[PDB]
C-alpha cells in the first residue's frame, strides 16, 4: 500500500477548491 | 608558437587556463595566473620526479616502480608534511 | 536592585517589539479584522530569534520565554500570521489552478520567509522542557510556569479555527516537496526537518508535574491539590482527541503517510528519519492497543 | 633450511589484508540501501577496499598506542573510543 | 522523559470518540501497511551506529515505538485474518535482535531502569511476535531463537524477577509479562530438544586446527576456509539449555 | 619501605650503600663486577640519575637484581596543585642554576668512580639530541642511544642494551603508510632471548639507520611481525647446523630476490591532438599592480 | 639556480654517504 | 535542596 | 592522463634513459591534479575573501605560499615569477 | 543444528580483522574488537558510499566510477592517488 | 614506596565498565600464535572480483564546477546535520549579533 | 574570558617571532588580543583532552606522555 | 627569550580552565614548546595574508582568518 505524494498534492488541492 | 611555448613551459598553460575557466573558480580569470600554476606544477612535479629518480638510482634499478615514490615521500620530510593525509596504493 | 530592572527593562522590550510585529488593522472595515503586517516586520521577526539565541541558549536563562507568553505573541501574532498566509495562499492556489498567471502574490517570497521565520519560532517557543540536574536555578524556579504557557501555546494551536496552522506548516513542507530530489539544497530538507518538530512539538506537550519541597514537614492539611492547569485550559483541549480531530480534519495524517512510505525513494532520509519517529512514538506513549479495538453499546 | 624459506615465502605473501570477494559483496550489501539498481566500477572496489585498509590499519596503530599508553598490550572498548576520538573524528 | 505507559498506571485508558478512534485507527493501519517497515529499517540504520552516544530517551522512544506498534499488528492480526503479520516482518532481522538486546544488556550494567523497563516490554513483544510466527509456520524460526536465548541473556531474564520488588509496579508487570512469555516460548521446546545457544566459554577453548578438515568442511557446506575458521571457532562455544533448569 | 636522603660510600674494590633505616641491610657491589657506569643528565628530565649495569646479579636477599641506580630528584616538588608577586621566575631561575649545580656533583662523582677502578671501568655519557621514543615491555618511554649501549633508565625494568653483545638489529614490520615500527635486537650469542622494542616513530628510522652505521651492527627490513620464540629456539636446537648454509641469507637483505617484471613503458604516448580550443577570453591583462 | 631544485648543491654528498 | 514529583497521570 | 605526457617530457628532459610505469604515473598525474584543485580551490576562497571578480596572479602567489612548506614555497615563487616575468616580457 | 553465517557482518571476517590488526601492530586483542571494527567499516562504507551514490545520482546514471569514489574520499579528508583524475 | 616514574604513578581508581575488563578477562585472542602462519596465504579464487556484477565502461563523468558544487552542498549538509541545536540558525545568521549590553541584555538596533 | 598570561610577555613574543622571521611588520592590539584569545582556545582543548587522556590511563595527574599521546592522536608534529 | 619567562601560574590556570588536578613540571616546558609551534604557524599565516593586502601592519580580521585555516578536521 504505497501512498504517492502527487496525490497528496492532488487530494490538498482539491481539498482546497471544494472540502467536500 | 602557442601560449605553452611562449611561457616556456611544457606543462600546458593553455589546458590549465581552461580547466580554471571550467571549475568556476571566479567568473574572470587572468593570463599570467595560469602561467604562474603551470610554472609552480613543473617546480613540484620535477622536484618529486627527481627524487624518485634519485630513489631509483639508490638501489641501482634503471626502472622507476611506485615504491620509489612512496620512499621519494618517506625520505624527504617536507614532502611528509606536504603528503602526510593521503595514502597511495595499486602496488 | 539590579536583577528586577534588568527583568522589567526586558519585560518592556518584549512588549514594544510585540507591539512592533503587527495589528489587527483597525483601521479596515470588515465583520472579522484581517491581520496586516507592520512596517519592518521581518526584521521584528529576527529580533525574536536573536532575544531567544543570546538570552535563553548561552546565558542559561528562560525569561524571554515568559516575557513573550505573557504578551501573547503567539496566540496574536504568529498564528494570525500564518493563517493569513495559508488563506492567500489557499485562494491563490484555487485562482491558478483554474487560471495559470493570473492573480499573483505581489510579495510572495517575502510572505513565504516570514512564515518560514513564524515556523521557527513556533518550534523553537514549543520545545519539551527537560530539566536535569546541574542546570540554572531560573530554569528551576520557571519550569512550571513555562509549562503552563506551553499548555495554552497548545490548546491556541490546536483550537483556533481547527488548527489552519497545521496546513500552513504542511503548505511549508510542500514548498520543500515540490522540488525534485537532486534540485534540493540541504537547508530545504532542514525546513522539512522543521516541520516534523513542529508537529512532534504539538503532539508532544502534555500537563506538567506538580514538585514539592520536602525539606520542611508536611504539615496536617497536607497535598490539596495536583493540579497543574491554566485558566482557560482544560484537560479535553490537551488530550489526544482534540488532536486526531485537528489532525484529520487538516490532512496531516496523509502527510505523514506520504513521508513515511516513500522515505527511501524521495527524502533524503537521515534528516527526518528520527523526528518522525518521535512523531510515532508521541502518538503511541499513552495510547493502549487493547482498548482500540471495542470488540446502546456504550 | 625449508621451514625458515617458508618463512621467506610468507613474507612474499603478505599484504593480502581484506578479502576482495567479501568486500565486493559487502560494498554491494551496503549500496542497496542508498539505492536498489546501482552498479559499480572494479576500480572503483579497489579504491574502496585500500580506504578501507589504510583507515583500519590507522586506527588500530592508534588503538595500540592508546593501550600502550594504558600500561597495558591489549586494546579495549575504551581504547579504541579513546583512539577514535582524539583523531577529531566525531 | 513524556508520561507514556512506563509512568502511567496500569487502569488508565485513553477514552477515543467513534471518530477519532476511527481516524487514529485508519492512521495507524495505514502506517504500519505503507511504512512501518522502511522507518524501522532507517531507525535501526542509524541507531546501530549511534548507539554509543544516544541518551536515553532516544533508547526509550526506539524500545516503545518498536513494542508498541509489533504489539499493534500482533493484535489486529489475531482479531482480523485480514491483516498480515509479514507487515511487520522487519521486526525479525538480526539488527533489530541485536540492538534491542545491546540496549537492555546496556541499560541492566550500568543499573538504568527505564531503558531496563522499556526493553523488556520490547523484549517481550518480540518473544510474542517469534511465538505468533512460529504457531503460524511449522526454517528461519530455530535461527532466531538461537539468535536471541545466546550469550548469557539467559541469566539476565532470569535475574530480571530477582530485582523486580523494589521497583514500581507497570516494572513489576512487564516483568510479569516477560516472564510468561519466556516459559511459554521455551515450554515448546521441552520435547523438541532444539536448544543449542553459543554461550561464553570462560577458560581455554583453544583448538589445533586440521586443514584436512577444514578442506572437507570446505566441500561440504560450501565456504571459504576463512568463514570456516570462524564457523569452527563458534562451534565450540555452542552448548544446550535444559528448560527443567 | 620509605626513601630517605642517603648517603654512598667508596671503597678501592666496592661501592657502598649503607641504609640509614636498617644498618644490616645493605648493598656491597664490586668494581669489578661493574659492566657498565651511565650517567643521565637532567635536562628535559624530572630527576638526575647513574645507572650502574652488571654482569654478575646480586641478590637483595630474596631475588637477584642486575643493576642500581642512584637517583636524586632536581626539582622542588614533582607535581604542582593548580588553583603581584614574581617570585616565580626567580624560582625558575634557581632550579636551573641548582640543575646545573647538582650537573656538576654528579659529574664529578662519575670522575671519581671512573678514577677508583683505575682503568677497570670506565666513565660514559648520554645524549639526549639522538635519542628516539618507543616501547620496551610494557611502557612507552623515551629510550636512549648512548655510545657504549643503549640505556633505558626510567622505568623499574630498566634495559640496557651492550653494543658490544648484539648480533643484529632487525628493522622489522617496516612497512608503507606506517607511521610505527617494531625493532628488535638479536645478540651475539643465542642464549639469552631477544630484545624487542615496539612502536618507534618513522621519522626516527633513518636516523635510526645512521646509528646503525656508527655502532658496527647491521640491519634488515621485515615487513611481517616474526614469531620469535620459535626462531629462537630453532636457533637453539642447532645454531652451527643453520648457520653453515645460509647463516643470515634466510631473511630479505636491506629483498629484490626473484625479479617481478611488472613494469611498463607508458606505451610511449604521443602529444594530444583535437583539443577544445575556442577561448574567448575577452580579457585584458592591463598593468599589474604591485 | 639553473637546475631548478630545493638542494641540489646538497643531494650529491647524500648521495654518496 | 529536595524535591519530591507528582504526577497528573498517576491518578 | 590528460597531464601525463607532460610529465613523460619533463621526465625526458632531465635524463631520456628512465622511463615511468602505468601506477606511478597515475599517483603523479593524481598529485598533479590535486594540487591544482588545492591552488584553485584556495585562491577561489581568497577572491571571495577579498571580494574581487577576477582571477590574479598574486593570489596565486600567496595561496602557493600558503599551502607549500616555506623552504620550498619561495622556490614555487622564484620560477613562477621568473616564468611569468619571461611571458610577459614576451609580450 | 548448525549455525549458518548469514549476516553482512560476515564479509567481515575474523582473519582479515587479525591480518588488518597486525599490519596496524597490536599483540593482542580482545572480543568484542571484532564487532567494533564491523561497526567502524559499516559507518565508513556508509559515509562513502552516500557521498559517492550522491555524485552518481548526480551524474544521470546508474553506475559508480572510481572518480566518484576519490572525490568523495577527498571530501572526507582522506585523499587517495593513482585511479586517474 | 616504589616509585614506578619521577614523574608519578598509577592513583588506583576502580575501572567503572567492569563488565568489559571481566569480559576481556575471561575472553582474549592473541595475534602471536601458531594460528598466524595459516591466515594469509590462500587460494586466489577469493583473490577476485566477478566480472558478470561489475560492469566497467567508459561512462559520463561530472563537470568540475558541478563536483565542487555537490561538495558545496553536502559539506553545508554535514554541517548542518551534524552541528545543530534547533533549526533556527538559519542562513544569513549575523555574525554580528554577539552584542551584549551593560546589563547583560542584547545592544539595540538602530537612542530613546 | 579571562586573558590569563601577562599580555606585555605576549607583545614581546610577537616581537620575537618577528625577529627571528625579519618580517619587519608592526602591530596593533586587536590582532594580539586575537591571537591571545586563539591561543587560550587551543590550550584549553589540548588540556582537555590531556584530561581525559590522564584518566583514561587512571590517573589524575596528567604527565608528559599524555602530551605525546594528545599530540599523537591529534597527528601534529 | 620571554619563552622561557612565560609565568606558571597562568599556566595553572590553563590548567583550572582545561579541569586538571595536578601539573608536572615537564608538562610546562612542553606546553611552552607547542605554544612556540603554535605561534609559528598563525603568525606564518597572518603574515601572508597581510603580504596579500600589501599593509604594513597585520590587522585581526587576518588572524581570524589564519584561525579559520588553523582549525582541521
Amino acid at each position: 500500500k504505497f501512498f504517492s505524494k502527487e496525490s497528496f498534492l492532488a487530494d490538498f488541492d482539491d481539498s482546497s477548491s471544494n472540502e467536500d | 608558437q602557442s601560449r605553452s611555448a611562449k611561457a616556456g613551459l611544457t606543462f600546458p598553460v593553455g589546458r590549465v587556463h581552461r580547466l580554471l575557466r571550467r571549475g568556476n573558480y571566479a567568473q574572470r580569470i587572468g593570463s599570467g595566473a595560469p602561467v604562474y600554476l603551470t610554472a609552480v606544477l613543473e617546480y613540484l612535479a620535477a622536484e618529486i620526479l627527481e627524487l624518485a629518480g634519485n630513489a631509483a638510482r639508490d638501489n641501482k634499478k634503471t626502472r622507476i616502480i611506485p615504491r620509489h615514490l612512496q620512499l621519494a615521500i618517506r625520505n624527504d620530510d617536507e614532502l611528509n608534511k606536504l603528503l602526510g593525509n593521503v595514502t597511495i596504493a595499486q602496488g | 536592585n539590579a536583577a528586577d530592572f534588568s527583568l522589567t527593562v526586558l519585560r518592556a522590550r518584549i512588549a514594544l517589539l510585540a507591539t512592533a510585529i503587527g495589528g489587527p488593522d483597525y483601521t479596515s472595515q470588515i465583520d472579522p479584522p484581517p491581520y496586516k503586517l507592520g512596517d519592518d516586520c521581518l526584521a521584528c521577526l529576527k529580533d525574536l530569534k536573536r532575544w531567544f539565541k543570546l538570552v535563553d541558549d548561552q546565558q542559561k536563562r528562560w525569561d524571554v520565554a515568559m516575557a513573550v507568553a505573557e504578551y501573547r505573541i503567539l496566540t496574536d501574532d504568529l498564528l494570525p500570521i500564518l493563517i493569513d498566509w495559508e488563506n492567500k495562499c489557499s485562494l491563490a492556489a484555487k485562482l491558478a489552478k483554474n487560471n495559470p498567471d493570473h492573480e499573483e502574490f505581489r510579495n510572495k517570497a517575502y510572505y513565504d520567509k516570514i512564515a518560514l521565520n513564524c515556523l521557527q519560532l513556533l518550534v523553537l517557543m514549543t520545545w519539551p522542557l527537560i530539566v536535569t540536574e546541574q542546570s540554572s536555578s531560573n530554569q528551576i524556579t520557571l519550569y512550571g510556569e513555562l509549562k503552563k504557557h506551553q499548555l495554552v501555546y497548545k490548546k491556541t494551536i490546536l483550537s483556533m479555527e481547527s488548527g489552519k496552522v497545521l496546513r500552513a506548516a504542511i503548505r511549508l513542507a510542500l514548498d520543500v516537496i515540490k522540488i525534485d530530489r537532486l534540485s534540493r539544497t540541504p537547508r530545504d530538507n532542514m525546513v522539512l526537518k522543521l516541520v516534523l518538530n513542529f508537529f512532534r512539538n504539538v503532539i508532544a506537550i502534555e500537563p506538567g508535574e506538580f514538585t514539592i519541597n520536602t525539606k520542611k514537614s508536611m504539615p496536617k492539611k497536607g497535598i490539596t491539590s495536583i493540579d497543574t492547569l491554566p485558566p482557560n485550559v482544560s484537560m479535553d483541549d490537551i488530550s489526544l482527541n482534540t488532536v486526531i480531530s485537528s489532525f484529520h480534519k487538516n490532512k496531516v495524517f496523509g502527510f505523514l503517510l506520504t513521508l513515511t512510505s516513500s522515505l527511501s525513494k524521495e527524502f533524503d532520509q537521515d534528516f527526518i528519519n528520527i523526528p518522525l519517529l518521535e512523531i510515532m512514538f508521541y502518538f503511541t506513549k499513552d495510547v493502549n492497543q487493547e482498548l482500540l479495538f471495542p470488540r446502546t453499546s456504550a | 633450511t625449508v621451514a625458515l624459506r617458508e618463512i621467506r615465502r610468507f613474507q612474499k605473501s603478505t599484504e593480502l589484508l581484506i578479502r576482495k570477494l567479501p568486500f565486493q559483496r559487502l560494498v554491494r550489501e551496503i549500496a542497496q540501501d542508498f539505492k536498489t539498481d546501482l552498479r559499480f566500477q572494479s576500480s572503483a572496489i579497489g579504491a574502496l577496499q585500500e580506504s578501507v585498509e589504510a583507515y583500519l590499519v590507522s586506527l588500530f596503530e592508534d588503538t595500540n598506542l592508546a593501550a600502550i599508553h594504558a600500561k597495558r598490550v591489549t586494546i579495549q572498548k575504551k581504547d579504541i573510543k579513546l583512539a577514535r576520538r582524539l583523531r577529531g573524528e566525531r | 522523559l513524556p508520561n507514556s505507559l512506563l509512568n502511567s498506571q496500569t487502569g488508565k485508558a485513553i477514552f477515543f470518540t467513534e471518530s477519532n478512534g476511527k481516524h487514529f485507527k485508519e492512521f495507524i493501519n495505514n502506517f504500519i501497511d505503507s511504512g512501518f517497515n522502511i522507518l524501522l529499517h532507517s531507525v535501526t540504520n542509524y541507531f546501530t551506529t549511534e548507539q554509543d552516544r544516544m541518551v536515553t530517551l532516544e533508547q526509550v522512544e526506539y524500545l516503545l515505538f518498536f513494542a508498541w506498534f509489533v504489539k499493534y499488528q500482533l493484535l489486529r492480526s489475531k482479531i482480523d485474518n485480514s491483516a498480515d503479520i509479514k507487515q511487520v516482518s522487519e521486526a525479525l532481522k538480526e539488527v533489530t535482535f541485536i540492538l534491542v538486546s545491546s540496549l537492555l544488556r546496556s541499560a541492566y550494567d550500568l543499573k538504568n531502569w527505564t531503558v531496563t523497563h522499556a526493553g523488556m516490554i520490547a523484549f517481550n513483544e518480540l518473544l510474542n511476535l517469534v511465538s505468533r510466527t512460529k504457531a503460524a509456520q511449522e526454517t528461519d524460526i530455530e535461527f532466531i531463537v538461537s539468535r536471541l536465548f545466546s550469550d548469557e541473556r539467559i541469566q539476565l531474564l532470569s535475574n530480571l524477577p530477582k530485582i523486580g520488588s523494589k521497583y514500581s509496579l507497570q516494572f513489576m508487570k512487564s516483568c510479569i509479562e516477560l516472564t510468561h512469555s519466556v516459559l511459554k516460548v521455551l515450554e515448546q521446546y521441552s520435547d523438541d530438544k532444539t536448544l543449542v545457544i553459543e554461550g561464553k566459554s570462560r577458560r581455554q577453548k583453544k583448538f589445533n586446527i586440521s586443514e584436512g578438515d577444514i578442506t572437507k568442511l570446505i566441500e561440504e557446506e560450501n565456504v571459504d576456509r576463512d568463514e570456516a575458521l570462524d564457523i569452527l571457532t563458534s562451534s565450540l562455544r555452542s552448548i544446550e539449555v535444559n528448560f527443567q533448569k | 619501605t620509605k626513601r630517605v636522603p642517603s648517603t654512598v660510600f667508596i671503597h678501592e674494590n666496592g661501592i657502598r650503600f649503607q641504609s640509614p633505616l636498617r644498618t644490616d641491610s645493605r648493598i656491597d657491589i664490586l668494581f669489578s663486577n661493574i659492566k657498565n657506569l651511565i650517567f643521565q643528565s637532567c635536562k628535559g628530565e624530572l630527576i638526575v640519575v647513574i645507572h650502574i649495569h652488571l654482569k654478575n646479579p646480586i641478590l637483595m636477599g630474596k631475588k637477584k637484581i642486575q643493576d642500581v641506580q642512584f637517583y636524586r630528584e632536581a626539582s622542588d616538588m614533582s607535581v604542582d596543585e593548580t588553583g603581584g608577586d614574581e617570585d616565580e621566575l626567580e624560582q625558575e631561575q634557581e632550579e636551573r642554576r641548582k640543575r646545573a649545580a647538582l650537573d656538576k656533583e654528579f659529574k664529578y662523582f662519575a670522575d671519581a668512580i671512573a678514577e677508583a677502578s683505575n682503568g677497570l671501568l670506565t666513565v660514559e655519557n648520554t645524549f639526549r639530541d639522538l635519542g628516539f621514543q618507543g616501547v620496551p615491555n610494557r611502557s612507552a618511554v623515551f629510550c636512549m642511544p648512548t655510545t657504549d649501549c643503549l640505556v633505558q633508565l626510567i622505568e623499574p625494568p630498566f634495559l640496557v642494551i651492550n653494543l658490544e653483545e648484539v648480533e643484529i638489529c632487525i628493522l622489522e614490520r617496516v612497512q608503507f603508510g606506517l607511521k610505527n615500527f617494531d625493532m628488535v635486537f638479536v645478540y651475539k650469542d643465542f642464549n639469552k632471548p631477544v630484545t624487542h622494542i615496539n612502536t618507534v616513530p618513522i621519522e626516527s628510522l633513518d636516523f635510526l639507520k645512521q646509528w646503525l652505521t656508527d655502532m658496527d651492527i647491521p640491519y634488515t627490513v621485515s615487513t611481517i611481525n616474526l614469531n620469535w620464540a620459535t626462531i629462537m629456539k630453532s636457533l637453539q636446537d642447532d645454531p652451527y647446523q643453520f648457520f653453515l648454509d645460509g647463516g643470515w641469507n634466510f631473511l630479505a637483505t636491506g629483498a629484490s630476490d626473484e625479479s617481478e617484471e611488472e613494469v611498463s613503458e607508458y606505451e610511449a604516448s604521443e602529444d594530444d591532438v583535437s583539443d577544445e580550443s575556442a577561448f574567448s577570453e575577452d580579457e585584458e591583462g592591463s598593468e599589474v599592480d604591485d | 639556480r639553473t637546475k631548478l631544485r630545493g638542494e641540489a648543491r646538497g643531494g650529491a654528498e647524500d648521495a654518496q654517504k | 535542596f529536595k524535591s519530591r514529583a507528582l504526577n497528573h497521570v498517576k491518578k | 592522463e590528460t597531464y601525463s605526457s607532460y610529465i613523460y617530457k619533463v621526465l625526458k628532459q632531465t635524463h631520456p634513459d628512465t622511463g615511468i610505469s602505468q601506477k606511478s604515473m597515475s599517483i603523479l598525474n593524481s598529485f598533479v591534479n590535486d594540487i591544482f584543485e588545492r591552488i584553485a580551490t584556495e585562491a577561489s576562497k581568497l577572491a571571495a575573501y577579498n571580494k574581487k571578480s577576477t582571477i590574479s596572479a598574486r593570489e596565486i602567489q600567496t595561496a602557493v605560499r600558503l599551502i607549500l612548506p616555506g623552504e620550498l614555497a619561495k622556490h614555487a615563487v622564484s620560477e613562477g615569477t621568473r616564468a611569468v616575468t619571461k611571458y610577459s616580457s614576451s609580450t | 543444528h548448525r549455525k549458518i553465517l548469514r549476516d553482512n557482518i560476515q564479509g567481515i571476517t575474523k582473519p582479515a580483522i587479525r591480518r588488518l590488526a597486525r599490519r596496524g601492530g597490536v599483540k593482542r586483542i580482545s572480543g568484542l574488537i571484532y564487532e567494533e571494527v564491523r561497526a567502524v567499516l559499516k559507518s565508513f562504507l556508509e559515509s562513502v558510499i552516500r557521498d559517492s551514490v550522491t555524485y552518481t545520482e548526480h551524474a544521470k546514471r546508474k553506475t559508480v566510477t572510481s572518480l566518484d569514489v576519490v572525490y568523495a574520499l577527498k571530501r572526507q579528508g582522506r585523499t587517495l592517488y593513482g585511479f586517474g583524475g | 614506596p616504589d616509585m614506578i616514574n619521577p614523574e608519578g604513578d598509577d592513583n588506583e581508581v576502580d575501572d567503572v565498565p567492569d563488565i568489559d575488563e571481566v569480559e576481556e578477562q575471561m575472553n582474549e585472542v592473541d595475534l602471536m600464535d601458531d594460528n598466524m602462519y595459516e591466515d594469509y596465504a590462500a587460494d586466489h579464487n577469493r583473490d577476485r572480483y566477478d566480472p558478470d556484477q561489475v560492469d566497467d565502461r567508459e561512462q559520463q563523468e561530472l563537470s568540475l564546477s558541478e563536483r565542487r558544487r555537490i561538495d558545496a552542498q553536502l559539506n553545508e549538509r554535514d554541517r548542518l546535520l551534524r552541528n545543530v541545536a534547533y533549526i533556527d540558525d538559519e542562513d544569513e545568521e549575523q555574525e554580528g549579533a554577539a552584542q551584549l549590553d551593560e546589563m547583560g541584555l542584547p545592544v539595540q538596533r538602530r537612542d530613546i
